[PDB]
């Protein structure tokens, strides 16, 4: 019950994506032949949660796939667990976005969007109660930003019932790949915020910060940082996936999060992470994991929380613990930071406690911040689009397309609009 | 379905075709006999046996396409992609762009269309030309015309081989540039200046070759061009499509001329005793002395860097890097480019070509800069060429192919227009 | 009980003969030779609604042949499964109709007619209870139209109380082979107005693209679309040949479709049709039977549906299902779809369930519908036929052997009054 | 029980006869002895031993058919389908039609009908002449009168080696060549213009033969003939009928002059380095360059395309291929055949004659079209026309015969009646 399907675009969301799918598959004890190989029967019992029983015994992913260019296609196949995916959701084509947003929204996405909203119809007319959706895209690609927004009011306006979740990653604002970035950071937020309930920021500054500095790595490689983030993405569900003693969903965290029907922009945090050679020394219990969660260089977003406060804050545990100690310690918490939690919303925490931690792990802890510092995040982003608008550079890459400029005028007084809603409710007190 | 197609035209662009292609064939070991024992890109399969190269040979002189045809690749391409003249175009751009190129100027259409039909995914053409030579300008400047009225919405990188600032190989190489110029400003998407003062400097300084010659020029080239198509053909973290180019590296439609640059150019004895850092290789790459064109970057602002890297490469440290050279004070960027660099990632290493003087080493970044430093070329070349139009030096043998006499000045001031720009643009808001 | 005599006609229909007789020897398991070699009962207890009893213990055909050149003669029989027609049915010509009506339905297959009608006699007077009679042929080979059309006007004036059906091809209007097609196409579709009951249009577009985007093969063989309409055309009828739950015949059809006498033209639909590569991943369920069979480019027409509407859609299926199933997903189907179904028709929808799936599939799908989205193709062929006409292309080559511009006409005529029939159908609503 | 009688009258269609009698001798292997170790199209089996083929000989200048008579093939034919007359025509319509041709016809009508009724499923008669001979012209015109007036329904192909426009062999062919018309006007069927001036530019070009004689261009044409008759002789997905013919490519009674065009025509060392798509394949078909007659398709509309490929072919990718060379932007159809393309397939691929530069290749497609370019020949042929009876040039070698003098000036109309048609069926409605 509760089906989900699961959507990428762009190579940066593809990676991720296959991340994902293969730390889902070790999970619930799936060969990458598609079989099932662990020992119990809760991870078969909800098998259907993600999964679709395969005819002859298989199982396959309710996965779809999506690319203006077909590298990642072949990429993603030759790749580690690709024999799951099947082969009629691999909707791709030739031209390639090319990292311009209005090719993959307006030109070549447009051409695309009726076949993958046919198959998603096909995947989400056999499901029989359908808890919504998520995404994974970069913010960047023209592919990912184009293709996932335009999907994305696509089926808002077919499911409206429905919930529509993004694991966004955000352009890092300092380590900057592309120098197109901007526009398309901007284009891209701008339809996030009308069709979406959940996006959680994440840029690959925290997360180089995070590899560089508490696991102790030497070579941070890509397909690490992308198991991060797999990990953070399995953990915030597998609380609905398996029993627990304080069971959770999608939804719950849908309301008992934003408190205003736009301000919805989490940050997330995985914990406990350490490295190898510190492995063996400190304990694993709800202590350290407190300590080592609500640190501000433990998430996956640069922005510091002591430079402003939390409007509400989830954490979704995993494992088997003694509820009673993990409440203690999250009165305590508060009442120790009682500023970085705004007052106008009393007892703003909330928990969620599993029964089944992850693959090799006793506890785990994914920690869900809606807070009011990544406007600081929009801001500077901002900046960038400002400085590089003015003087209309690469805008004729834009223009040509058939887009208007009145287009990229109206998504920055949106884009203010947010931050400006943000710090309004960051100021008012009560 | 993910191909391009190169045209080779003119003297200079077919040597430094003959070398691309060494190299093409060897990293994919495609053997020169045309039997291989992903390439779809360049290669296309005949159905069974052997390959054929994606590339049209146009020339007039039949000297250098005949060593060819007599080559150690007298095999492998088609035996009538290489079109061969009667005559030369004798360096005055009237004669390749008015009454010969009118000529060759159909078969080559029907043969660009003949392998454009026989491919998925075309994404855009590569040509390479001199601009002091007549073919290599007036062909050049024809074809261009003709792909940009017939496709259309495909983009079109040039090579050209500008003239050196101060060591030259012809004299009336200034005038049948600016023409040159005064069509490339339009037809086609990103200009590199490859220089030759430059290149015989690095081969002086770097690999230590005392006696440089023209094969060793024409290898770097090559080394930098598979660096740059090694996205769309072997795999790679974070590939970059040739399409995405036009989008991130040409701000105002009209100022799209960069220079380029490679590291790490070393041979075997000090190779050993270097272990060229990431940070390094990196901090080598903006130096001025080695930029492949003849500029010294620090006189003007840089306005956009694409980095490809290729082979073992640690992402997050490279961030860490480009953050650093960001630091270095003597590079800064104008105003309305806060979004500096943009990378690629690749993980095949650089494919050493036997015999080389250049060493095998494990990572490489080849950087695609668009500065405004490249301006003062325009400028400088600009002076030789009013030295001669003052006093109408060799116009005759302009006006004698039928070519309007005034266009010049017209095309001198167009290219004026370009400064309308370069010092305008690096003003701050 | 309730024979069935086949008649081919052209190059193509003969083809298409022979392999549809090839999928039913291998159905009902008879060797190429023309002996039993399955392992049920079902399928001998009802071999004589096809075959006949061939003296010794054979099994023949009831088929018939017929075309004015020789070369198909010596084709069928060379080919696989032509040992089993008997050397009588084989009724040729030699000067062939050339791709001229006029000359197979004036000239030279007026020649003919008297023969072939002297064994169809011959064939229907030795049968008990004759069903009806099915006809294949394409309406563009001159052979074809012209002897099919003169044969179906002779039978239908001969046997007026059974059932004459057509497996026809109609043109495929872009993917078009001669340039004479339209007015072939035109003398064949005033004729099969007047005497005939179900007449299903095929065309090589909709073939194509099938075998092009669906079953992802590489070099579409004519051999392999005839299979595909071989397939269709055992399944229409294959819930009469066997036991079912639900039983149908052709006359259930006959009266459950076509509301007004000459409304008769249907679309056919095989289901499920899927690639080898992804052949081991998806089930074979009714859900995605439906989702599959629905489906605009499923069918074998290049007439999206959604360009008109469904007067009425009978679905047979094959296998063994728990009906109710079935039935609830055609409920759901029709309150989905609610606006392609014509209103002032109620649950236009109808299901027949046979038991006997076919050689090496659990579950099968035939879908019938006759709908109003046709119409659209025969305005197209009546453009193709005006711009062709009122110039007299090709006309003296008509004109020639006896055939008045009269009857083309009054032929286009009827042409326009049938579409003009369609849409004022699609019009009237309460 | 399906046949067809093959006459080559004259200099030009005898030549043309020998090598396509080698061709069909060669794909059915039937040994030039006469002896074999489906061919009831050509060549009758003589109750045991020895085939002997359907075709008549005319000539009257013995040498050719002498030549023959002691050629390789000097026991194949029969001993007395090999007429030799005494004098020659000289290239006067007149005596070749009125005063030799009035004793040949006799024997020539009886030899066809001793063959007629010895077949049981005749279909068409394929006659070969050229125009500007004299017996060619005359002996031809005068049979297709005498088998209209005998046979009746039965269709007529001729295959016309017309006058190239610039390249010419003799001087009053011209005249010769226009009363051939005004009687192959109505007598036959399709005529398929056959040109000399783009074969040999063809094997200038293509198979790049430097020096072509007339073997290779013979052996050419056989080979369009023997794709053509692949239908009736072989197996087939989609046979096709000679009969047919009058039903597709004859719009309106009178205007029945087709060009043809075949592909691919490659020799071996760039047919390795080929792919020859299906695509490729049929875009080279519809190419102007290598129409086989001299003539610019784009010049005009087309009318009808009768395509018959031969070899392995993927039919719904050559609809798509078809499809994809409609959105050609250059080869557009009158305004009254919507229909366009009408094609067929056969499976047998093109068998190659041993020692013929030809390569054997797979694939092939031999395209019958009819346009309205054609036209312009006939208008340009009148111009030389003109400009002799004007001033009564070589006429009295023409009254001498006793040919009226007149007739020319009501040929000459009827002919200019022709583009009364042509230009104006291309004409919108
Ligand atoms: N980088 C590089 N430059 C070359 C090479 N060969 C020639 N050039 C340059 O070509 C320029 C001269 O113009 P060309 O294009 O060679 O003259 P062309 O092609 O013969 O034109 P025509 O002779 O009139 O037909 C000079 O600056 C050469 O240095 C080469 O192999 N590598
Ligand atoms: N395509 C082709 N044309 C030929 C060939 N042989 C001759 N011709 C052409 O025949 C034309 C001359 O007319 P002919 O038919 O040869 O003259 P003829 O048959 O001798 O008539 P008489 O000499 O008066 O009996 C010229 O245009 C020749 O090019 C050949 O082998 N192939
Ligand atoms: N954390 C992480 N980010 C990536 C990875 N690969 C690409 N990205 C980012 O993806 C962004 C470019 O978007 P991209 O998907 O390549 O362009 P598109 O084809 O138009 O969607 C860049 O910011 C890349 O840095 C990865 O493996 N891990
Ligand atoms: N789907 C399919 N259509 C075919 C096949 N063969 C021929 N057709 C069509 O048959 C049509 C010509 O009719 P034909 O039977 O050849 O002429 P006839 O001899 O006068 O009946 C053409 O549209 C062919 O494309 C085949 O094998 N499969």
């Amino acid at each position: 019950m509760r089906e989900i399907v699961h959507i990428q675009g762009g190579q940066c969301g593809n990676q991720i994506g296959a991340k994902f799918w293969e730390v889902i598959s070790d999970e619930h004890g799936i060969d990458p032949t598609g079989t099932y190989h662990g020992d119990s029967d809760l991870q078969l019992e909800r098998i259907n949660v993600y999964y679709n029983e395969a005819t002859g015994g298989r199982y396959v992913p309710r996965a779809i796939l999506m690319d203006l260019e077909p590298g990642t296609m072949d990429s993603v196949r030759a790749g580690p667990f690709g024999q799951l995916f099947r082969p009629d959701n691999f909707v791709f084509g030739q031209t390639g976005a090319g990292n311009n947003w209005a090719k993959g929204h307006y030109t070549e996405g447009a051409e695309l969007i009726d076949s993958v909203l046919d198959v998603v119809r096909k995947e989400a007319e056999g499901c029989d109660c359908l808890q919504g959706f998520q995404i994974t895209h970069s913010l960047g690609g023209g592919t990912g930003s184009g293709m996932g927004t335009l999907l994305i009011s696509k089926v808002r306006e077919e499911y409206p019932d429905r919930i529509m979740e993004t694991f966004s990653v955000v352009p890092s604002p300092k380590v900057s790949d592309t120098v197109v970035e901007p526009y398309n950071a901007t284009l891209s937020v701008h339809q996030l915020v009308e069709n979406a309930d959940e996006c959680m920021v994440i840029d690959n500054e925290a997360l180089y910060d995070i590899c560089f500095r508490t696991l102790k790595l030497t070579t941070p490689t890509y397909g690490d940082l992308n198991h991060l983030v797999s990990a953070a993405m399995s953990g915030v569900t597998c609380c609905l996936r398996f029993p627990g003693q304080l069971n959770s969903d999608l939804r719950k965290l849908a309301v008992n999060l934003i408190p205003f029907p736009r301000l919805h922009f989490f940050m997330i945090g995985f914990a406990p992470l350490t490295s190898r050679g510190s492995q063996q020394y400190r304990a694993l219990t709800v202590p350290e994991l407190t300590q080592q969660m609500f640190d501000a260089k433990n998430m996956m977003c640069a922005a510091d929380p002591r430079h402003g406060r939390y409007l509400t804050a989830s954490a979704l545990f995993r494992g088997r613990m003694s509820t009673k100690e993990v409440d203690e310690q999250m009165l305590n918490v508060q009442n120790k930071n009682s500023s970085y939690f705004v007052e106008w919303i009393p007892n703003n925490i909330k928990s969620s406690i599993c029964d089944i931690p992850p693959k090799g792990l006793k506890m785990a802890v994914t920690f869900v911040g809606n807070s009011t510092a990544i406007q600081e995040m929009f801001k500077r982003v901002a900046e960038q689009f400002t400085a590089m608008f003015r003087r209309k550079a690469f805008l004729h890459w834009y223009t040509g397309e058939g887009m208007d400029e009145m287009e990229f005028t109206e998504a920055e007084s949106n884009m203010n609009d947010l931050v400006s809603e943000y710090q309004q409710y960051q100021d008012a007190t009560a | 379905m993910r191909e391009v197609i190169s045209i080779h035209v003119g003297q200079g662009g077919i040597q430094v075709g003959n070398a691309c292609w060494e190299l093409f064939c060897l990293e994919h070991g495609i053997q020169p006999d045309g039997q291989m024992p992903a390439f779809n890109t360049f290669f296309s399969e005949t159905g069974a046996g052997k390959h054929v190269p994606r590339a049209v040979f146009l020339d007039l002189e039949p000297t250098v396409i005949d060593e060819v045809r007599t080559g150690t690749y007298r095999q492998l391409f088609h035996p009538e992609q290489l079109i061969s003249g009667k005559e030369d175009a004798a360096n005055n751009f009237a004669r390749g762009h008015y009454t010969i190129g009118k000529e060759i100027v159909d078969l080559c259409l029907d043969r660009i269309r003949k392998l454009a039909d026989n491919c998925t995914g075309l994404q855009g053409f590569l040509v390479f030309n001199s601009v002091g030579g007549g073919t290599g300008s007036g062909l050049g400047s024809l074809l261009l015309e003709r792909l940009s009225v017939d496709y259309g919405k495909k983009s079109k990188l040039g090579f050209t081989i500008y003239p050196s600032p101060q060591v030259s190989t012809a004299v009336v190489e200034p005038y049948n540039s600016i023409l040159s110029t005064h069509s490339l400003l339009e037809h086609t998407d990103v200009a590199v200046m490859l220089d030759n003062e430059a290149i015989y400097d690095i081969c002086r300084r770097n690999l230590d070759i005392e006696r440089p010659t023209y094969t060793n020029l024409n290898r770097l080239i090559a080394q930098v061009i598979s660096s740059l198509t090694a996205s769309l053909r072997f795999d790679g973290a974070l590939n970059v499509d040739i399409t995405e180019f036009q989008t991130n590296l040409v701000p105002y439609p009209r100022i799209h001329f960069m220079l380029s640059s490679y590291a790490p150019i070393i041979s075997a004895e000090k190779a050993y005793h270097e272990q060229l850092s990431v940070a390094e290789i990196t901090n080598s790459a903006f130096e001025p002395a080695n930029m492949m064109a003849k500029c010294d970057p620090r006189h003007g602002k840089y306005m956009a860097c694409s980095m490809m890297y290729r082979g073992d490469v640690v992402p997050k440290d490279v961030n860490a890097s480009i953050a650093t050279i960001k630091t270095k004070r003597t590079i800064q960027f104008v105003d309305w480019c806060p979004t500096g660099f943009k990378v690629g990632i690749n993980y095949q290493p650089p494919t050493v070509v036997p015999g080389g003087d250049l060493a095998k080493v494990m990572r490489a970044v080849c950087m695609i800069s668009n500065s405004t430093a490249i301006a003062e070329v325009f400028s400088r070349l600009d002076h030789k060429f009013d030295l001669m139009y003052a006093k109408r030096a060799f116009v005759h043998w302009y006006v004698g192919e039928g070519m309007e006499e005034g266009e010049f000045s017209e095309a001198r001031e167009d290219l004026a227009a370009l400064e309308k720009d370069y010092e305008e643009v690096g003003i701050e808001t």
